[PDB]
């Protein structure tokens, strides 16, 4: 049915989202990791600038997951 | 039944969006830090206490998220403890 279809629609985003809130987590713990590891260096520095870029990116990508999903609530409103 | 349910949801997600965008700030304050006196030891605590502004964020974002999972997918179940 298509009110099932809906709520695959809804789980993918949400599940998602939830997901991409796990990858962020993991890349902002080893940013912390990184900083508090002893021994640091440029290529560490290197490190955690892409990893911001990183979970920057998922930033992204997660809000348009919201957008996405609250348009839904808007048309299912 | 009460369309407010998915008016709710629609709220969280604009707070999700605020959210959203001050960690992304907080990011970009981080590669100011680690770019330029990433080898300060000073400038490692400012770091950490952003990671840790940080991580509270993406917690308020993660519980506004599984509170849409209930208003959106289920509301006529009993998903409070998310």
């Amino acid at each position: 049915g298509t009110k099932e279809d809906i709520l695959e629609r809804q789980r993918k985003i949400i599940e998602r989202a939830q997901e991409i809130h796990r990858r962020q987590q993991e890349i902002l713990e080893e940013l912390e990791r990184i900083i508090r590891k002893p021994g640091s260096s440029e290529e560490a520095m290197k490190r955690m600038l892409k990893l911001l870029e990183e979970s920057l990116r998922l930033l992204k990508e997660l809000l348009e997951l919201s957008e996405e999903s609250a348009q839904l609530l808007y048309e299912q409103r | 039944t009460e369309k407010r349910l998915l008016e709710e949801a629609e709220r969280a997600h604009r707070e999700q969006k605020e959210i959203i965008k001050k960690a992304q700030e907080l990011h970009r304050r981080l590669e100011e830090i680690v770019r330029q006196s990433g080898s300060s030891e000073e400038a490692k605590k400012e770091a950490k206490k952003i990671l840790e502004e940080i991580r509270e964020l993406s917690k308020r974002s993660l519980e506004l998220l599984r509170e849409i999972l209930y208003l959106s997918q289920e509301q006529k179940g009993s998903l409070v403890p998310r």
